[PDB]
DNA sequence: TGCCGAGGCCGCTCAATTGGTCGTAGACAGCTCTAGCACCGCTTAAACGCACGTACGGATTCCGTACGTGCGTTTAAGCGGTGCTAGAGCTGTCTACGACCAATTGAGCGGCCTCGGCACCGGGA
DNA sequence: TCCCGGTGCCGAGGCCGCTCAATTGGTCGTAGACAGCTCTAGCACCGCTTAAACGCACGTACGGAATCCGTACGTGCGTTTAAGCGGTGCTAGAGCTGTCTACGACCAATTGAGCGGCCTCGGCA
């Protein structure tokens, strides 16, 4: 149960922009340390998140309570732009 | 036309609710919440990508392993905050 | 006219309650230069869990919270 | 002389448990530190925060003072220098300054 | 009659398996959860007031206020490694 | 919903074997930082149990994960002191 | 005996990539002590993550569970 | 070296004396006997006990260029481990 | 120069998806009234700035030795080998235990009062 | 400057009574303990094959000690400032209750993307 295909996926889509000379394919070992990172980094929005929930006192962890958590531990002008292509992603979820 | 695909994400949107839900970070999960966490996390991952990339192109190895991400996790202030206590394995030391 | 607040003699109690005995004059700059950028960082985390509970009076638990998110707690207020 | 009130400030500031920064300068810096660096506008601070901060930011500065003799200390010094300060910033890993 | 009394525990089994419970930290918790955790809460708070006594001795302060609580944390090998990242409001320094 | 009246408890109980002997009462300030210790210690131990439990794939946290918790967060000297007084308080209580 | 296993070669190679010129030969044993010191922590913390998961063997995860419990969250072992 | 260790990723101490020193420490200090470890967890635990040493030296080496100093000594790795908040010696 | 691992195909499968109900978590609206803000003068202590001179930083030399470097010799780390099995891990039964509940009730909270410790103060030593 | 006798303030501390949370017993259901099986991986001794450690010689470059000068930083004083208070006056908004409803859990059905298994060929040793 790894994130393995999809960091595989975002290399792709990242790369059809970026140095084109070859598809900069991701080596074993650097596939389980972005593996351990995605793994990392979504227990830290996770629980920052519960936190948030116990903190609000409420049961469910709704898109204000991740996007609180991503500006928590994502914080800083990556955090905006993390954050603001992220609803990007879900404006045009919900529009569909 | 699965979420993933419909969000325009990469990361699993089923995978990530799944994980969300069996972990326990809440009683409830809003099914909007999963769609913004995996694409926080696909951002992540693609910045992170951006920036090994930034910091190696004059290499041109042409390849990722995991000291490029240690250069790209510990060279930019925006990530050295956001992973300074990580130790990558077999990373060796930023450049 | 925000750091002079800060004013040197509170950098001289400070310091003395820390354990100094002489400080030059670069560290009143330093100091105030480094308690803004350690402010900063609180009070963004501590912005961010008051903006979450669709609050504007940032309380002492906003606070606490976002200093625990420093691994530094406080003892004393919730 | 030069150094004949230092140690009775010394004792006398940690014999004491009281919050040293004045309380409505520091408070006027969290206020304007919210202003003016984070953008954000018409928040409010409830006192007991404005205290909290500011009892854990003069923590912070004080064991950074601390971490500052150790420094010059060892640097066979009695006078903390921004180097000093510098190092405790730098090796005790605490938020480094913008620039 | 009572579970913290029962138990020859000052704090509260009770409130100890109500916060438990309602905190989320997991679904269910087993009854010896609570018992064993209050105990557990009762001694360290025990321990923190014995060595604040000790060290307190020497000052001979009838009270006990934040001042001395830091002191016992922050002088103790093994209570300043539980406590190395607790300021504690009006708490002075510890000589 | 604070543990002040608790650790006037356990206050008055230690003042017993100590020769001070003194009532020893906590100042106001100090009971607020007693009480926000005994929840903080609280969380972290509670906490601890939590990831114990999910770690070894168990929807209970029973006294194992509390017993583990209290050997993560409280080690040492003063950790194997407290967690043995803890097991003769939760032996007399299970006797009963 | 164990910990002078350490070889004082191997404690310069840890130093030079540290990025350090010349050391002092009071520096090894220093640098021993400190690292038994982290291990013994680290390894009390991934003794107790084993001995909770009712097994003898202290595996990748309960070292990894453990340096997260103490604050170094480890990378690409699971 | 300076170079070939820096850009290096190779392991420094070496395997099997740093096996020995975990399972020691575990068998000694701990002093939980039977005790077996998984090579992971021994690969894993040595790759971080190096990664803080080489941080410990890293500051080591920032104590001592501030004392004007080439030579790091046992004061400077004093300073480094308090300093910081890495865990002093016993 | 060949060798194997990143990447691609293959087929099962298990996890993602969707559609519908129910109830419930929560968004909202309305009311309360706490308390944060503002403001002003006054007190006054605290800050400021300048004069002064001591003492501290640092700049310099110089000697001792504690470093690195460079050999050869010794060693134990590494690896490949097999062999040995404790014990991890997956399953399948069940029962000891916890959730849930209503009803019982008494520990715990706030409200109010008090008096002994202590900040203060002035004296004396 | 210490060391202590009065003084007045106030917070520890005690008592009450209302309340809500703790406790008890009973059902009922299911989580986990416990055992049984399977074989992965750890571990251990062994013997080569090195490559790293080691121990010593050497000598040089560096630590540190010792001195010397300049200036910067502490101390003190008179002047200026604004922190703080506290007291009032204003309202925003925090928060608490109640309502209503949109949404998520859950189940049943469906479906296809993702897993390992298998292959291959070009990047690399």
């Amino acid at each position: 149960e790894t994130y393995a295909t999809y960091i595989y996926k975002v290399l792709r889509s990242e790369n059809i922009r970026s140095e084109a000379d070859t598809d900069l394919g991701i080596s074993n070992k650097g596939m389980e340390v972005m593996n351990s990172l995605v793994n990392d980094l979504f227990e830290r929005i996770a629980s920052e998140a519960s936190n948030l929930a116990k903190i609000s006192k409420r049961n469910t962890i709704g898109k204000k309570d991740i996007e609180s958590a991503a500006k928590l531990v994502i914080p800083g002008e990556i955090g905006r732009l993390i954050r603001d292509e992220a609803d990007k992603a879900l404006s045009k979820f919900t529009s569909s | 036309k699965s979420r993933s695909a419909r969000a325009g994400i990469s990361f699993p949107i089923g995978r990530i609710h799944r994980h969300l839900r069996e972990g326990r970070y809440a009683e409830r999960i809003s099914s909007d919440a999963p769609v913004y966490l995996a694409a926080v996390l696909e951002n992540v991952v693609a910045e992170v990508f951006r920036e090994a990339c930034n910091h190696r192109d004059k290499k041109s190895q042409k390849r990722i392993v995991p000291n490029h991400i240690l250069t790209a996790l510990r060279k930019d202030k925006e990530l050295a905050t956001i992973f300074a206590n990580v130790t990558i394995r077999e990373g060796g030391v930023a450049r | 006219d925000t750091l002079g607040g800060i004013t040197k003699p509170a950098i001289r109690r400070l310091a003395r309650r820390g354990g100094v005995k002489r400080i030059s004059s670069t560290i009143y700059q330093q100091t105030r230069e480094v308690l803004k950028a350690f402010l900063e960082v609180v009070l963004r985390d501590s912005l961010t869990y008051t903006e979450h509970g669709q609050r504007k009076t940032v309380t002492s638990q906003d606070v606490v919270y976002a200093l625990k998110r420093q691994g530094r707690t406080l003892y004393g207020f919730g | 002389k030069q150094g004949m009130v230092a140690v009775k400030e010394i004792k006398k500031y940690q014999k004491s448990t009281d919050l040293l920064i004045r309380k409505l300068p520091f408070s006027k810096l969290v206020r304007d530190i919210v202003t003016s660096g984070l953008s954000k506008s018409d928040i409010r601070f409830q006192g007991a925060a404005v205290e909290a901060l500011q009892e854990s930011a003069e923590n912070y500065i004080i064991s950074l003072f601390v971490d500052t003799q150790l420094c010059a200390e060892h640097a066979k010094r009695v006078t903390i220098m921004k180097p000093d300060m510098e190092l405790a910033t730098r090796i005790g890993k605490r938020i480094e300054p913008e620039y």
